[PDB]
């Protein structure tokens, strides 16, 4: 556990490029953010939660 | 005289 | 904006405004100690400088 | 012209001297490398160059306090631990351990004593840091991808006189600098003022006047008026005017006094260049002459001469009860005037004034600023002058001082002050910058150099600084030494640097071009936005040094040539081209490298002069006496060309038939030769330049034999050769060459050899074997050539395209292969470790198909896009789950897994079949359950080629006794080999010295394959992190599809456009189609008419091979046959063996036909090939239509033309995305094609929609589609639901710039 | 002239006209200075200083060129590349000025 410490952590602006533009902070994935598709996904299944309850009786 | 060092004034 | 996102590998990656807040605070905190402690003019000045 | 030219006879035009011939292209870096690292015994090492010259520099690091100095004695390499073959598998870094022998004894001691207490020094071995070995092709392999390190130019550090050309100035006028720029030091200048004042700055700091520094020195006084301007004497007021004089500088002068002799009479009225004047006056006797108020008397004047230069009165005193000699016409009073706009007089006035400068708002001392100075300007280490700049400046200015003092000499700036006063009036000529011989290139050996002294000076301090704490009494070496103070310095420059840059393995043209190119930019060069017009500009003085042909046409333009192919570089760093010494008439034959800066003062004369006699009969060769090309006589011709093909690289030589298209169109050419990826089963161009073979065999891309000896059997994979045919007493058995099979290369093609001997067929050594990527029979190729035809087809052509058949297509000849070499990690996690697991959960059994049981694909099985490679599941932490998911879960029953799906996917693409996979386990667990068959059947190919070699080393062992013992019923005697069991014993001794070699050879070879199979078993080491990886080869054969870039061997290119049927094309006579149909609209456009040259060379070669395969067919070896194939070749051709035969089953695709760059084929020549080869003299053919069966109204050209296929392909280009990954802090697009890139909507795009009226399609593609991230789904709802609308309130980037500005002390507050 | 010049056929009927002409005068592709570098004697090359070099470049790209004379057409096209490569980011630079 002493080894894998993650010191210093590399800065965002280094240029990833030979060149000053393209820095790191544009090769990066946004994991918290949740895509248009997964939550187009989960109206349908609300509106189809709704009707397949319908059937059943109201107690 | 100007400088436009702090450690240089300090010292 | 500032964000600590780790990058693979378990290397994190902060942008280089946390270390500009960081000295801040730090040169801050100096410069309290520095009032409490009754130093000596030459080295609070040079605190109030940096 | 050895196994290579027999196979094929290449003809070859122009008439040449074939004298000398152009050393290896990749002779620089190996040369400069070599230098560094002598390799050598102990005494030797002695050089300027290498680790040696700065451990020489400063060995000793001394200490005053307790008085331990470190001495150094030698340093020896070891052998690498890991070889290339290994280093390239294992992405391990391929160098030597370095080693340095330091004694820690000290001859000072206490109380003044003499030896110390340890008479006995310690002596003690020190480790460093390795240092990259270099290979044999010169890569510089640091990591599993080789990167090399392209060659710096800069500035020569000399001295130089610039004067701008009337800029920067209220009025027309020239300053006149002088700068002192040295290799290693501050930066010194003598500018002069529109004041004729001059001012000294150093380092670009406040200007000051130079009478300061000079007061700084030395030199004070009077002293610096003595040694600029001349004294004259003068009598004391004596009857008239008595001046004893001599006329050298009344020569053009205007008299504004009457200057008559006191006893002759001169001086003329007029008195003009004074000729007649000058003559009386040296026939006079003397110059003396009888005569004022004006002068500043230079004497050096307490109790009667006082200071200052200046009686301008009266000449008050009585002449004080030599004073000058300046006028206004040759000499001027600059020197003079600076003395009265300075105000400092003592010599500390001076020094305070340049502390003040240097370090300014500090309280100047003597005692500091006295170091200071010493420091700046006079101190070793602080100012590095290099052997080249002191040589280059006693070129510049005579001083007799060089190769002994490195610092600045007080006497060099008394010079250079001198040489600038003279050259501000008159009678000089400034040095440009941009000549070749004031610009010096820094290879690889002097960076690497300067970084590991950088390093060693690092080193030396923390050694000086750690070395007080720790008590040097009863103590020993390696302890006071850090382990890395040094090596992370060196490893930075390989890993991230400008210089060094990655290696462009795409064939074998770009691995020998990019190795000689001269970048202009790095640590020390003008960056691109600082480069200006005059650095892009060509020079005169390239001619033969650089080829201004080949550099990109990008942006920086002008600042990555190359060199030429006979251009070299001296010890000192300047570039050598090659000049045939010529005498008087009778040229000679001692060829000499004449330099840059040498060649000026000579005359030049240019190549192809008539020589059928002794001398040129001619008496007006063309030649360049310096610089500007005239007409010359044949007198004090001293320097003749060596060659024609000596002011153009090794990319634009391959160019056939040159100097007939335009400079800049031919430059294009350059660029697309080193860009075709290797096709599979290339041939050799109908017509080329004759430089591809040595350009093929000069390059690391073919292999080439070592010895004599015959080839025993090609296995495919591997090639035996006998020992020689005169090999050396006890040497090696025999020579095993090993073709490499396809693997990945370095820009992701595949890079595979094939052997060309059979059996027997004896090889002299330094012959090629095997050829390498995309080169057949040595001869070096980049593409497969078709039939060609010039003319517009329903305008499929119209644009710069190109249009093809679909029998390019159904032949597979431009086919190609490529490799991804994917790969993954297993780093294990916080919340538990990572595993490969075979099956991952809510996956479809149908996707798990071709996988074995460890979680890898097979090797060899097909795959498709979006497939999974490697199933990888990493344990996932309880996340909270919807209240309707959690329902659905329920009514279902399944159980939500705690794993995360994150195995390998293949991106979009061909989806190529798998070649290769490799696993690296930890050293905790190796081969205990996963990769056991790997490893297995790994270890089972090692111990088969290991037996393979033992017998086969063991049968030629055999041969070899047999041979031996013959000499002295052996088939019936199989044991009696290495026991003769017979009175004779004489032969025993011989045997036994036979079999020591042979057992100890067999040991050494089995200590290495125990070596390897330990090595392998005990596992390759990894980062810390991460725990196991794997790599996929993934192999994809491509193949020519419409939209694909193709260009030409000129600078013609294009996409090729649709491709039609055979049947479509256009039907030649006898049944023959053409392949392509270019657009003949691009002549006059582009000034380039090579190709139809080319194409027509291509038609008569074509013919001719078909012409001479027929003649063959009838009856093989026919007299008759041989006859023309004679004739047609211009004699080597006919061979007594059995070979004929072979000569014309290669002869029917056409005679390949050689044709020099600038000796090419005249129209005569060409004319008379087309007329032999039996095609009409106009060199156009009748050709009728395909698709409607009608002759055309109109002759038509048709012939062969050399076709490449660039990298630029339309599969890895076309791109499309619909929803991707978002950014982190802008919440938009990801941009590039990597992972989902957006195509941005750049500022100019913007303008465009403001231009029309559209209001509403550039406001959601602003908001909706990248910004809005609240708003951003509503609009996909709205799709998915069918109802199109959408709603944006505030874009992410606004507010973002609002948080931003509230940060700061701005208030953005928003209203209403 | 020469070019210009309509053949007479034996027959009594004009045999073909010339590409380069053709492409010359219908103006697509063709113009006079590029025809006249093709075919002509291709003037005098200017050195990069800004001067025309005294030496007479009598050649066309049809006939060989000796690496004296292709030297001067190196330079040039050099220069002309060196200055396209730098005016174009000025025009750029003044559009984006204009439209703010």
């Amino acid at each position: 556990k002493v080894l894998k410490i993650a010191k210093e952590p590399i800065s965002l602006e280094t240029p990833i490029g030979d060149e000053e533009d393209s820095h790191l902070g544009d090769f990066i994935e946004d994991k918290n953010a949740i895509l248009p598709i997964d939550a187009a996904i989960q109206s349908n299944l609300r509106e189809t939660t709704t009707r397949v309850l319908a059937s059943l009786t109201p107690r | 005289d100007r400088t436009d060092d702090p450690v240089r004034m300090y010292l | 904006l500032r964000p600590l996102v780790p990058l693979d590998g378990g290397r994190f990656a902060t942008s280089d405004l946390n270390d500009l807040y960081r000295r801040v605070i730090n040169r801050n905190n100096r410069l309290k100690r520095l009032i409490e402690l009754r130093a000596p003019d030459i080295i609070i000045r040079n605190e109030k400088r940096m | 012209q050895s196994f290579t030219g027999k196979k094929r006879i290449r003809k070859s035009f122009g008439r040449i001297p074939e004298a000398v011939q152009m050393p290896n292209l990749i002779e620089v870096q190996r040369s400069s490398y070599e230098q560094f690292l002598q390799r050598e015994t102990r005494p030797g090492l002695r050089r300027d160059e290498g680790v040696e010259a700065v451990f020489k520099s400063v060995f000793p690091i001394k200490d005053f306090n307790e008085r331990a100095v470190l001495e150094y004695v030698s340093y020896e390499f070891e052998e690498p631990k890991y070889d290339v073959e290994e280093c390239i598998q294992r992405d391990m870094t391929f160098a030597a351990p370095l080693k340095v022998k330091l004694r820690l004894i000290v001859f000072e001691t206490e109380e003044e004593t003499g030896a110390r207490s340890v008479k006995d020094i310690k002596e003690q071995d020190v480790y460093m840091g390795d240092i990259p070995l270099m290979t044999d092709k010169g890569t510089f392999i640091v990591n599993g991808t080789e990167r090399v390190i392209v060659s710096q130019m800069h500035r020569s550090p000399g001295v130089f006189f610039d004067h701008d050309k009337g800029k920067t100035h209220a009025s027309g006028k020239l300053l006149f600098a002088a700068r002192v720029i040295p290799y290693r030091g501050s930066w010194l200048d003598f500018e002069f003022d529109a004041k004729d004042i001059v001012y000294v700055r150093i380092d670009r700091r406040r200007k000051l006047p130079a009478t300061t520094f000079l007061y700084a020195l030395g030199m004070d006084g009077e002293e610096i008026l003595t040694t600029f301007y001349d004294v004259v004497p003068f009598e004391k007021r004596s009857g008239g005017w008595a001046t004893p004089y001599k006329p050298e500088r009344w020569r053009g002068v205007k008299p504004e006094f009457p200057l008559v002799d006191a006893d002759t009479g001169e001086e003329v009225a007029p008195a003009g260049t004074k000729i007649t004047a000058r003559q009386a006056k040296k026939f006079a006797d003397g110059g003396l002459k009888t005569l004022l108020t004006g002068r500043y008397l230079a004497r050096d004047a307490e109790i009667y001469a006082e200071a200052g230069d200046e009686l301008d009165v009266t000449s008050i005193q009585a002449l004080a009860d030599d004073v000058l000699d300046i006028d206004h016409v040759t000499v001027g009073a600059y020197m003079r005037n600076t003395l009265r706009v300075d105000k400092n007089a003592i010599r500390e006035d001076a020094l305070f004034d340049i502390y003040r400068v240097m370090r300014p708002g500090e309280p100047p001392t003597v005692e500091a600023a006295e170091a200071m100075f010493k420091s700046l300007f006079f101190d070793a280490e602080r100012y590095d002058l290099s052997s080249v700049g002191r040589v280059k400046m006693n070129m510049r200015l005579e001083q007799d001082v060089s190769d002994e003092v490195r610092i600045l000499r007080k006497e060099d700036v008394l010079a250079v002050l001198k040489v600038l006063v003279g050259l501000r009036d008159g009678r000089g000529e400034i040095d440009d910058i941009d000549n070749l011989g004031n610009r010096r290139v820094r290879s690889v050996g002097e960076l690497l150099e300067n970084q590991y002294r950088v390093g060693l000076l690092r080193m030396e301090r923390a050694i000086k600084e750690r070395m007080s704490s720790v008590d040097i009494d009863t103590v020993m070496p390696h302890d006071l030494i850090n382990a890395k103070p040094a090596a992370a310095a060196v490893r930075e420059f390989f890993g991230s640097s400008q210089l060094s840059q990655f290696m462009d393995q795409t064939n074998p043209l770009s691995e020998i071009t990019h190795k000689r190119r001269l970048s202009a930019l790095g640590p020390g060069g003008l960056t691109r936005e600082r480069a200006g017009f005059e650095v892009r500009d060509v020079h005169p003085t390239h001619y033969g040094r650089i080829c201004p042909i080949e550099t990109p046409e990008g942006p920086n333009i002008g600042l990555i040539n190359s060199l030429a192919t006979h251009a070299r570089v001296n010890k000192y760093g300047f570039i050598e081209s090659p000049y045939r010494r010529v005498k008087d008439g009778k040229p000679q034959d001692e060829v000499v490298y004449m330099s840059a800066m040498e060649e000026s003062k000579h005359v030049i004369a240019q190549s192809n002069i008539k020589v059928a006699e002794g001398e040129i009969v001619e008496d007006l060769v063309p030649g360049r006496i310096n610089g500007e090309p005239t007409l010359l006589q044949k007198e004090t011709v001293d320097l003749m060309d060596v060659s024609p093909r000596q002011v153009v690289s090794v990319a634009a030589a391959l160019i056939p038939f040159l100097e007939n298209d335009d400079a800049n169109r031919a430059l294009m050419g350059s660029n697309m030769q080193r860009q075709a990826v290797p096709l599979v089963q290339s041939d050799a161009p109908l017509v080329g330049t004759g430089m591809e073979a040595v350009v093929a065999r000069d390059s690391g891309a073919v292999v080439i034999a070592k010895r004599t000896g015959v080839v025993e059997q090609i296995d495919g994979t591997r090639i035996v050769i006998r020992a020689t045919e005169e090999t050396d007493p006890a040497r090696s058995g025999v020579d095993i060459y090993r073709m490499s099979k396809f693997q990945r290369s370095n820009q992701s093609t595949c890079i595979n050899q094939r052997p060309l001997v059979k059996v027997g067929d004896r090889i002299v050594a330094g012959d090629i074997i095997a050829d390498g990527p995309s080169t057949e029979l040595g001869e070096l190729a980049l593409g497969r050539n078709a039939l060609v035809a010039f003319m517009p087809w329903n305008g499929y052509n119209f644009e710069d395209s190109i249009l093809i058949s679909e029998r390019i297509v159904r032949d597979d000849v431009f086919t190609s292969i490529h490799i991804e070499e994917f790969e993954v990690m297993a780093r294990d996690t916080k919340l538990g470790p990572e595993e490969i697991t075979r099956d991952i959960p809510n996956v479809g059994e149908e996707a798990l198909r071709n996988l074995d049981e460890a979680g890898i694909v097979a090797i060899g099985a097909e795959v498709q896009p979006g497939d999974i490679l490697v199933g990888k599941v990493t344990p996932k932490g309880e996340s909270p789950m919807t209240p309707e998911e959690k329902l659905l879960r329920a009514i279902f029953g399944e159980k939500a897994s705690d794993v995360r799906d994150t195995s390998l996917r293949l991106p979009p693409g061909v989806a190529g079949t798998i070649v290769d996979v490799r696993v690296f386990n930890r050293h905790g667990v190796d081969k205990d359950e996963r990769a056991l068959a790997i490893e297995r059947a790994e270890i089972d190919r090692l111990g088969k080629d290991r037996d393979d070699e033992f017998a086969i080393l063991n049968r030629n062992i055999s041969g070899r006794l047999k041979e031996l013992l013959i000499g002295k019923l052996a088939q019936v005697a199989s044991g009696l080999w290495w026991q003769i069991a017979l009175e004779d014993e004489k032969a025993m001794g011989e045997l036994e010295s036979l079999r020591r070699l042979f057992d100890e050879n067999r040991k050494r070879l089995d200590r290495r394959f125990e070596d390897k199979v330990d090595k392998l078993q005990r596992g390759d080491e990894l980062p810390p992190g991460v725990m196991k990886m794997v790599k996929v080869f993934v192999a994809v054969k491509r193949k020519l599809q419409p939209g694909d870039k193709m260009a030409g061997r000129h600078g013609n290119k294009g996409v090729i456009s649709r491709i039609l049927p055979i049947e479509d094309m256009p039907f030649l006579a006898d049944g023959t189609h053409v392949d392509v149909v270019l657009n003949p609209l691009g002549v006059p456009s582009r000034m380039n008419v090579g190709q139809i040259f080319e194409t027509h060379l291509g038609w008569a070669c074509a013919n001719l091979g078909k012409q001479i395969t027929n003649l063959l067919e009838d009856w093989q070896q026919g007299g008759q046959k041989q006859a023309l194939v004679e004739r047609l070749t211009e004699e080597e051709l006919p061979d007594t063996e059995e070979g004929l035969v072979e000569l014309a089953r290669n002869l029917g695709k056409g005679v390949p036909i050689a044709t020099p760059v600038f000796d090419g084929a005249r129209m005569d020549d060409i004319e008379g090939h087309l007329e032999m080869a039996g095609v009409n003299k106009s060199g156009q053919s009748i050709l009728f239509d395909g698709l409607t069966g009608e002759q055309f109204k109109r002759p038509v050209t048709v012939g062969y033309i050399y076709m490449l296929k660039l990298h630029h392909l339309v599969d890895d280009k076309i791109h499309a995305r619909s929803i991707g990954p978002y950014s982190l802090v802008t919440q938009q697009p990801l941009g590039g094609k990597a992972q989902f890139g957006g195509q941005r909507f750049g500022e100019m795009e913007v303008w465009a929609l403001e231009a029309y009226g559209a209001a509403y399609t550039l406001q959601e593609m602003l908001t909706v589609k990248s910004d809005d991230v609240a708003g951003r789904t509503k609009v996909y709802e709205s799709i998915v639901r069918g109802d199109d609308t959408f709603e944006a309130g505030i874009p992410e980037s606004f507010n973002v710039l609002v948080k931003e500005m509230r940060s700061l002390g701005l208030n953005v507050e928003l209203e209403n | 002239a020469e070019l210009q010049m309509k053949h007479k056929d034996e027959n009594g009927r004009e045999k073909e006209i010339n590409a380069i002409y053709m492409m010359a005068h219908s103006g697509a592709r063709g113009s006079q200075a590029q025809m006249k570098q093709l075919g002509g004697m291709r003037g005098l090359m200017a050195k990069p200083s800004g001067e025309i070099i005294e030496t007479p470049i009598v050649s066309n790209f049809k006939e060989g060129l000796t690496v004296q004379e292709y030297f001067n057409s190196t330079h040039g096209a050099r220069k002309g590349l060196a200055d396209t490569a730098l005016k174009t980011a000025n025009s750029g630079y003044l559009t984006r000025r204009l439209v703010d």
